């Protein structure tokens, strides 16, 4: 029945700007703590009795406030300190955590690296195979990913799975696997892989054939 | 200013009847006569003139079972040498006075040293002495009499020692009292009405009770005489241990307790009043006891008035009458017929059920007429033809005609029987009635009260009011008192025969009335004749059945039973009420009003008690519409039938409480020695947003198991929204409500009663009726509770106070008065058989329930409550409450200590007597200081154990518990997070170094000191370090504590809200003191740091005391100790300056500023004189730099003396203790003193030192003797 | 001082599952524990607590009838009994702290715990390595694509924590009653096929140990 709301829910920073967030409740408290999960780490202890910080906290963090709305200011964000936020209280029962928060630094439009890989040895005898896909080192996360084989194209299949925002760079990486069968293969010619970005207005791409490597 | 007694301890003989076996001093010729007359053995104490305890004072008869009179005044001393010559040892406790707990009488959970405890006991032989003050404070107050009652008694075992006749007499008076008693005038004869019981006395092993005056039974007291037309003065003192009371009349007379009229002596267990009559007639009086339960037929002796020799201001009368008005008396103009008619209880009758409870006493049937009856009134007629009836009235049934009368008036009551028996006519209270026109009595009338008017006669009686029968300026204009007839009493009242009286002053005239009656119509002469007309069989018989019995003891208001009276009264209009209880009923009614409150000895109370044959008279200001109910307060009764109700109806901020209603699981006594249990309590919370019961602590931690405080001013608002959790439906009633004027059409019965797991709210304004006189204190205490079934969930937990605090006195933001550390006890006793949550307590698996029985302040059981600790010189206020059925009348003393109360005039008391539901506030300022007890002094409750300790303590008690020079030993401190080799151990303030400190990364760190003793506490000194050139410390923290062990809890002193926050320290180098005015009481506390500066760095020192508060500056630096009681051998005498040993006193400068001997050897010394005895615990040493050379004492002996010449040096171990001193001139040196010694003269001896001889002192002590 | 749970289960819907969570390195009776509930969405989730002095649990509002708390003084653990097992228990569970006194917080987490609602086989893995595209540059990309295996996941790193650096280890989306993942690493034209890399997946509920190397056609 203590209820604490989360404000904002997640906000665009930048490496180097001074960024509070909030986190108003129902019921009214004394005494606030905070955790930050580092990309669904195990969590881990920040801020406890109201503005303090723990010991391994770069100092560029704080916050305080009391009663109805307490909040968690950074002065210079970094890449580093980039994860998920939630807010816990205890003054009664139960003992309600925040909803969320979360991170994305600066930084600017990155360039998607690209690579195409092909089925294996003992993979190409098992009804088929897999043609995995790359795109390392990107920002922002927005994407688009299709393919395109000679002509005949196929938009199920793709096992498109994104990353988190990183530490040394604050990039995003991506995922992408589709396969069919092994008539396929030697069937047909082509085999292409794409990479629309907000980058590059024709995709960032690499080539195809059965044969050939 | 000192007096001397001695006594001792002796078992006898003694039989309740003859006399003249109190006098075993020297033997007599009576052994062989061993015949009935009846006997017991008994012990008492006995009177000796000299020391060796062998000369025995003789007594006189009218004493009895009452130990030697002791008397003594203010400025005084008392030294009485016990000593024990019986078989089982005795004590001694004392009330009124003033001891030094190496005199109280009792041991409890007192953490005190034994050599104050042998008091406690005196066994056989040997001795024992006492000593009492008589203080200051003791003394009596102003509108008080020249004398105050007061006693004393062993308090070894409580049950058996007050009915083994362990008893004695111990006024004390003002400086005031040494003149000339006039030996043939004051007299001032002492009584005891005690209840003695064989049963469980000392030695007895379907014994005898037995009710007794002094050890008199059955009109066996001689040696009573007062002079004639002079008064005398009253020492009643009220025992028995069992409850119960004993409401004393004396035949002819009235009383003058306090400044009111009284004809009845309501005694009640163990009741100190002073009362004072005159003795204006000649002869032969009788004193009994007025209980319609005669096993009270010893509760009476023999009263002889008679003349005397040759009026001394002796607190003379004071009642005083005589012309400040115009008109005179007019002689009044009254005829009454003691007639026969037939009554309805209930005219407004309705449902003919079967479970009902108002069907055995009211539906009529075959065999039970339960409704009708045929009995006999009072009737009033216009004229001497007795034809013409005066207009009777509702509202005022079953009664005669009102008979009013002033001072001096004249009342013609012209009395003609038309019945089928002779019935009498007479008043009460009223000292004067005799025949009209005649003086002279009829034929062998040696009394007219119980002369029979026969079925026709038409009788002249003439009643004339004098003044001493009325009332005194202080009491109300019109006391309260019956008629009706005497031939035969109990029956007559029975019958239907019952009138009014009134006694008023000059300087629906007078209202409507209300009697309270127990009408017994199973001993009505109109029994066997309400058979023959109304029962429709004749040969019933067969009635010898306890429930025939309760088919018709109708009890009734007036004469209605059933909300069956429905008496009116608009709003805003005001009315006296006179009120009373006559009939069987046995024991008092503890009426009460529905949502309303009045005014009793111009008092405001919230409930009325109501003695058998006793007449209080009230008045209350309606301005509460609606329809209210009545009420008795006291059980089965109600149910049975009295009810009646009312139907009123018309024709700079505000605090904010928050308060639910919750269900713990209690246990009385885990201590001592369980099983825990199931209540329902009310608890304070925060919001609406029911999370979060705000936290009691310190402040309220004595509470428990009371509801909490609602603090509230005059004039302002109170509103209170209360949520209810629970099972089951209670409600939130104070009589204090003020509903506004809501829904007319007709009047509606008040709803209140909220479902469980709903809300409602109550917002009214305080009035100034709830507020406290200008002749009271400052804040009047009020009741509240459910009214559900205000019995039943009133043994289940809920029950706490509104406080009506007065003026621009409850301040701050705090919301309390912060100029009085107030507290509230409530004596009561606890079945949990009538609990809505007995069923469920079934905790067990698969028959007396005499455990069940909780004899419990506040919750708790033999001195279990803790969060009673009070300042020294504090003024405190205490409310005692008492509530349930009527056994508690609970016997309210505080160990020792003496308390004043407030009703119109500030009197003083040891002893109250909390009749249930009266709320009444007292004030007391205590002196001594240490654990004292909070007892019920009813024998029958200490030992179940309605008990609690409540600790006084030194506000000037501050020495380093032992952090510095390590008394605080190494293992004794603890700690969680540590860091690297920064240990809780260097923790010790003022201590530099490498490390020097204890610190932690970690963050919930804390640190742990085990004072291995209950130790007080009374601060904090809080520093940090430096590590090179980062300051760290602590910048915030709060604090915890403990006990035992895990009953760990925080600190929320000084109300601030959820807990106290601390803050700590800010620099390096720099020291903070942390005090706290409501000290700690522990030997666990840790320190939980919240801010520190880059890390939780701490050194630090604790400032306390021990449990008992001995270690006190006596005056040595404070100047309070005189320089004619400082001295030595010789000083440094000289003309550059003078080092007196008056200059010795610890940090007192100046150029010449310490002691200095004219030679420099191991062999001088410096003496201090106390003029009195004093205890003693420590010396701290100082000495001196003048100009650049360093001067201090390295080491010294201390011996100690009574006198001024042989000397006893200070021995430990083996040998003498060479106390070490300074090595500097500044800082001081404390030596705590193990053992401390009892003294009045200490010396101080030099072995070492350094250049010259030089010190300054002050020696750390506390009063004793 | 740290608190190692026990790895996860996995049940089907309605059953009896015990977890622990033994102690660190200190007195574990004298401190207080709590369990969380973590989803795949909501930010946190409480579950109780228990005064572990001598054994006194308590409960939360949303959780209630089919779950509970015990105790192991012996090894300093305690435990999370949940029966009447529904299917959207399927969340991570925790071990907590708050210290030994005031105000009960957090102080350290453990490892998790989730296999709810489950249905499917178990399996070892099925490890495929990768090949280049022929030739250009110095800044190539390589992987250890593995597909086919349940209860997640494996030993997955490269040589077995040594050389390893610039890895994105990508999310195994759910496909379709089976998990899929990929690997990720990028090389400079100076280490590979020169570094044997070698890529290890060692499942855990099968005790299994696949290690594949990498070679080009
Ligand atoms: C926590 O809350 C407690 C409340 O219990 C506070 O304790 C009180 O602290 C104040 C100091 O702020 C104390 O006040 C002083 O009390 C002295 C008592 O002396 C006599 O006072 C009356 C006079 O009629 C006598 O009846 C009484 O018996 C005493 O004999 C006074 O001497 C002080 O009065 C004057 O002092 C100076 C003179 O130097 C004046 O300038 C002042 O204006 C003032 O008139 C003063 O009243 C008080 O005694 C404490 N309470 C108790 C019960 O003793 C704590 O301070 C508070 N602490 C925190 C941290 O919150
Ligand atoms: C007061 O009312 C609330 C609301 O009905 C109660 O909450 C219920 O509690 C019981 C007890 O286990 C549950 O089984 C219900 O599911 C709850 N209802 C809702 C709507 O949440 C609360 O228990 C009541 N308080 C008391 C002391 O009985
Ligand atoms: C006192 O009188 C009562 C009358 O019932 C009698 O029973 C009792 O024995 C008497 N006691 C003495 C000591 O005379
Ligand atoms: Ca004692
Ligand atoms: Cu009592
Ligand atoms: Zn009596």
């Amino acid at each position: 029945e203590n209820v604490l709301t989360q404000s904002p829910a997640i906000m665009s920073a930048s490496l180097g700007e001074k960024v509070t967030m909030s986190c108003r409740a129902t019921s009214s408290v004394n005494y606030m703590y905070w955790y930050q999960q580092k990309s669904d780490a195990s969590p881990k202890l920040w801020i406890f009795f109201t503005s303090s910080l723990a010991p391994g906290v770069p100092a560029r963090f704080s916050g305080s406030g009391s009663g109805n709305s307490y909040s968690l200011t950074i002065s210079s964000v970094e890449g580093e300190a980039a994860a998920t936020y939630y807010c816990q209280q205890f003054t009664s029962s139960p003992f309600g955590s925040g909803t969320k928060l979360e991170i994305k630094a600066k930084r600017a439009d990155a360039a998607p690296t690209v690579s195409i890989f092909p089925p294996s040895s003992e993979q190409l005898t098992s009804g088929g195979a897999s043609v995995v896909c790359f795109l390392n080192n990107f920002y922002p996360k927005d994407i688009n990913v299709k393919w395109k084989i000679d002509g005949s194209e196929r938009q199920n299949g793709v096992l498109n799975s994104w990353t988190d925002q990183d530490s040394k760079d604050s990039t995003y990486s991506m995922s992408s696997t589709l396969t069919l069968t092994k008539d396929e293969y030697e069937r047909h010619n082509s085999y292409t892989c794409e990479a629309t970005h907000s980058t590059k207005t024709s995709p960032i791409v690499k080539s195809f054939n059965r044969n050939e490597c | 200013a000192i007096r001397r007694y001695y006594l001792g301890a002796v078992e006898l003989s003694w039989d309740y009847r003859q006399s003249e076996l109190l006098r075993e001093l020297h033997v007599d010729t009576r052994f062989p006569a061993t015949a009935p007359s009846v006997l017991y053995k008994k012990t008492v104490f006995v009177e000796f003139t000299d020391q060796l305890f062998s000369v025995a004072r003789p007594r006189p008869p009218w004493m009895g079972l009452l130990g030697p009179t002791i008397q003594a005044e203010v400025y005084d001393t008392v030294v009485v040498t016990l000593k024990n010559m019986a078989s089982h040892p005795v004590s001694l406790h004392a009330v009124g006075v003033s001891f030094w707990k190496s005199s109280e009488g009792a041991e409890y959970e007192d953490h005190t040293s034994q050599r104050e405890k042998e008091d406690d006991k005196v066994l056989p032989g040997k001795s024992q002495t006492y000593v009492w003050q008589v203080l200051k404070e003791n003394g009596p107050t102003a509108s008080d009499p020249p004398c105050l009652t007061y006693s004393y008694l062993s308090h070894v075992d409580l049950v058996k020692d007050l009915n083994s006749g362990l008893i004695g007499a111990l006024l004390v008076c003002r400086e005031g009292s040494l003149t000339r008693e006039r030996t043939q005038n004051l007299h001032e004869f002492v009584l005891l009405f005690a209840v003695f019981d064989e049963g469980k006395s000392w030695h007895s092993a379907a014994q005898p009770a037995m009710h007794t005056v002094n050890g008199y039974v059955n009109r066996s007291l001689p040696g009573l005489i007062g002079c004639h037309k002079k008064s005398v003065y009253w020492h009643v003192i009220g025992m028995g241990t069992s409850p119960e009371v004993h409401s004393i009349f004396l035949e002819g007379h009235t009383f003058l307790v306090r400044h009111h009229r009284q004809a009845s002596l309501e005694i009640s267990p163990l009741t100190f009043l002073t009362a004072q009559t005159f003795l204006m007639d000649l002869g032969q009086f009788l004193l009994f006891c007025h209980i319609s339960s005669h096993h009270h037929g010893g509760m009476e002796a023999h009263v002889r008035v008679e003349s005397c020799a040759e009026d001394g201001d002796d607190v003379s009368p004071f009642i005083q009458i005589r012309s400040v008005a115009k008109k005179h008396p007019k002689t009044w103009v009254h005829y009454i017929a003691a007639e026969e008619e037939d009554w309805d209880y209930a005219p407004l009758v309705l449902a003919p059920d079967d479970r009902s409870y108002k069907s055995q006493y009211l539906n009529n049937g075959p065999q039970r007429i339960g409704r009708k009856y045929k009995k006999v009134r009072f009737m009033a007629y216009t004229d001497e033809t007795f034809k013409t009836r005066e207009a009777i009235q509702h509202e005022s049934g079953i009664l005669g005609p009102l008979l009013y009368g002033e001072v001096g008036d004249t009342l013609l009551i012209i009395f003609k029987n038309q019945a089928s028996r002779p019935y009498n006519i007479y008043p009460h209270g009223i000292t004067d009635v005799r025949p009209l026109y005649s003086r002279r009595l009829p034929k062998g009338v040696k009394h007219l009260k119980d002369f029979p008017i026969l079925p026709g006669e038409i009788f002249k009686y003439k009643w004339t009011v004098t003044v001493e029968d009325g009332p005194t300026k202080s009491d109300p204009r019109c006391l309260t008192r019956y008629y009706s007839s005497f031939v035969n009493m109990e029956r007559d009242l029975a019958s239907g025969l019952i009138g009014p009286l009134l006694i008023c002053y000059k300087e629906s005239d007078k209202r409507n009335v209300i009697l309270f009656s127990v009408f017994d119509e199973n001993r009505s002469w109109y029994l066997t004749e309400n058979i023959q007309r109304f029962l429709p069989n004749p040969a019933g018989v067969q009635l010898e059945d306890p429930e025939f019995q309760a088919s018709n003891i109708m009890h009734s208001i007036n004469g209605y039973v059933f909300d069956s009276l429905q008496l009116s009264v608009c709003l805003h209009e005001v009315a006296y009420w006179y009120i009373l209880s006559i009939g069987a009923q046995t024991d008092f009614l503890s009426v009460f009003f529905s949502g309303y409150t009045f005014k009793h000895k111009m008092v405001y109370e919230d409930t009325l008690t109501l003695f058998p044959f006793s007449g209080e008279t009230v008045f209350m200001s309606m301005e509460n519409p609606g329809l209210w109910i009545l009420g008795c307060h006291n059980s089965d009764f109600r149910n049975r039938g009295m009810t009646a109700l009312l139907k009123v109806s018309s024709c700079k901020r505000t605090r904010h409480y928050f308060i639910a209603a919750v269900e713990q699981l209690w246990d009385y006594g885990m201590s001592e020695s369980v099983p825990r249990f199931k209540k329902v309590v009310f608890r304070e919370f925060a919001d609406g947003s029911f999370t979060q019961p705000s936290y009691r602590g310190e402040l309220n931690k004595h509470l428990g198991l009371l509801g909490p405080y609602i603090r509230a001013e005059v004039e302002d608002n109170i509103m209170v929204t209360f949520k209810n959790q629970a099972s089951r439906p209670y409600s939130f009633y104070s009589s204090l409500i003020s509903y506004p004027d809501d829904q007319e059409q007709g009047a509606e019965p008040r709803h209140n009663f909220v479902q469980p797991n709903e809300t409602r709210t109550y917002f009214w304004k305080v009035q100034h009726h709830m507020a406290p006189t200008e002749d009271e204190f400052d804040c009047k205490a009020w009741a509240y509770f459910s009214d559900v079934d205000l019995e039943k969930d009133v043994h289940s937990g809920l029950i706490g106070p509104l406080l009506i605090c007065r003026a621009n006195t409850l301040n701050a933001a705090h919301g309390r008065q912060v100029t009085v550390q107030e507290f509230a006890l409530f004596f009561t006793i606890f079945d949990e058989t009538k609990s809505w949550y007995f069923t469920e307590n079934v905790e067990r698996n698969c028959t007396l329930k005499e455990n069940y029985r909780f004899h419990a302040i506040n919750g708790y059981v033999m001195d279990t409550l803790p969060g009673l600790v009070m300042a020294q010189n504090q003024r405190i206020r205490w409310y005692l409450l008492s509530m349930g059925s009527n056994e508690n009348i609970h016997s309210i003393h505080f160990s020792g200590h003496v308390f004043s109360v407030r009703k119109k005039e500030e009197y003083k008391m040891a002893v109250y007597n909390l009749y249930p539901g009266v709320f009444e506030t007292v004030e007391m300022l205590p002196s001594k200081v240490g654990i004292w007890r909070i007892e019920c002094l009813i024998g029958e409750h200490l030992q179940a154990g309605m008990s609690t300790t409540f600790l006084v303590y030194s506000k000037k008690c501050q020495t380093p518990l032992g952090m510095a020079s390590g008394h605080i030993r190494d293992f004794q401190i603890t700690a969680s997070g540590q860091y690297g080799q920064w240990a809780p151990k260097l923790a010790r303030l003022h201590y530099s170094g490498s490390i020097n400190a204890w610190s932690t990364k970690e963050p919930f760190s804390w640190i742990k000191v085990d004072l291995l003793a209950p130790m007080i506490i009374h601060g904090i000194k809080t520093q940090g370090a430096r590590q090179k050139f980062s300051s760290l410390y602590i910048s915030q923290f709060i604090i915890m504590y403990s006990l035992d062990g895990k009953k760990w809890q925080t600190y929320r002193g000084n109300s601030t809200g959820t807990l106290m926050v601390f803050f700590g320290n800010v620099d390096s180098s720099g020291i903070k003191h942390n005090i706290f005015n409501p000290p700690i009481i522990a030997r666990y506390i840790r320190l939980h740091p919240t801010h520190y500066s880059i890390r939780s760095t701490l050194r630090m020192e604790l400032m306390g005391c021990d449990l008992n508060s001995c270690s006190m500056p006596l005056g040595m630096e404070s100047k309070a100790i005189s320089d004619a009681q400082i001295t030595a051998s010789s000083y440094f005498t000289n003309m550059f300056a003078t080092w007196s040993p008056s200059k010795a006193r610890l940090h007192l400068q100046g150029r010449s500023n310490a002691w200095r001997p004219q030679v420099n050897n191991p062999k001088e010394w410096l003496q201090v004189d106390f003029q009195k005895t004093m205890k003693v615990t420590g010396v701290t040493t100082q000495g001196v730099k003048s100009l650049l050379t360093s001067m201090y004492v390295k080491e010294f002996l201390i011996s100690s003396s009574q006198d001024g010449h042989q000397w006893t040096l200070f021995f430990q171990n083996g040998k003498v203790k060479v106390f070490q001193g300074n090595q500097d001139s500044f800082t001081p040196v404390v030596n705590s003193l193990d053992p401390p010694l009892l003294t009045r003269y200490l010396r101080i001896h030099p072995q070492s030192w350094v250049h010259q001889i030089a010190l300054r002192m002050e020696v750390l002590g506390c009063e004793a003797q | 001082i740290q608190l190692v749970q026990s790895g996860p289960e996995l049940k089907k819907p309605g059953e009896t599952v015990k977890i622990s969570c033994k102690a660190s390195g200190y007195t574990f009776t004298d401190y207080s524990m709590h369990w969380v509930k973590q989803a795949p969405g909501k930010g946190l989730k409480w579950m109780g607590w228990i005064n572990t002095e001598t054994g006194e649990p308590t409960y939360a509002d949303d959780f209630k009838g089919r779950f509970a708390f015990s105790l192991e003084t012996s090894a300093s653990s305690a435990y999370l009994q949940i029966n009447n097992l529904k299917n959207e228990d399927t969340a991570t569970y925790f071990c907590a702290r708050c210290g030994n006194y005031v105000d009960y917080a957090i102080d350290y987490w453990g490892q998790g715990t989730s296999v709810t609602v489950s249905s499917a086989k178990t399996t070892a893995p099925s490890v495929y390595p990768l090949a280049p595209v022929c030739t250009t540059g110095s800044s190539v990309t390589l992987g250890c694509l593995v597909k086919g295996y349940f209860p997640e996941p494996v030993t997955l790193t490269w040589n077995s924590g040594s050389l390893s650096s610039g890895v994105h280890t990508f999310p195994a989306v759910l496909q379709s009653d089976l998990y899929t993942l990929s690997s990720s690493v990028t090389v400079t034209s100076s280490t590979w096929p020169s570094q044997s890399i070698t890529c290890n997946v060692a499942h855990p509920a099968s005790s299994t140990k696949v290690d594949k190397k990498i070679e080009p056609r």
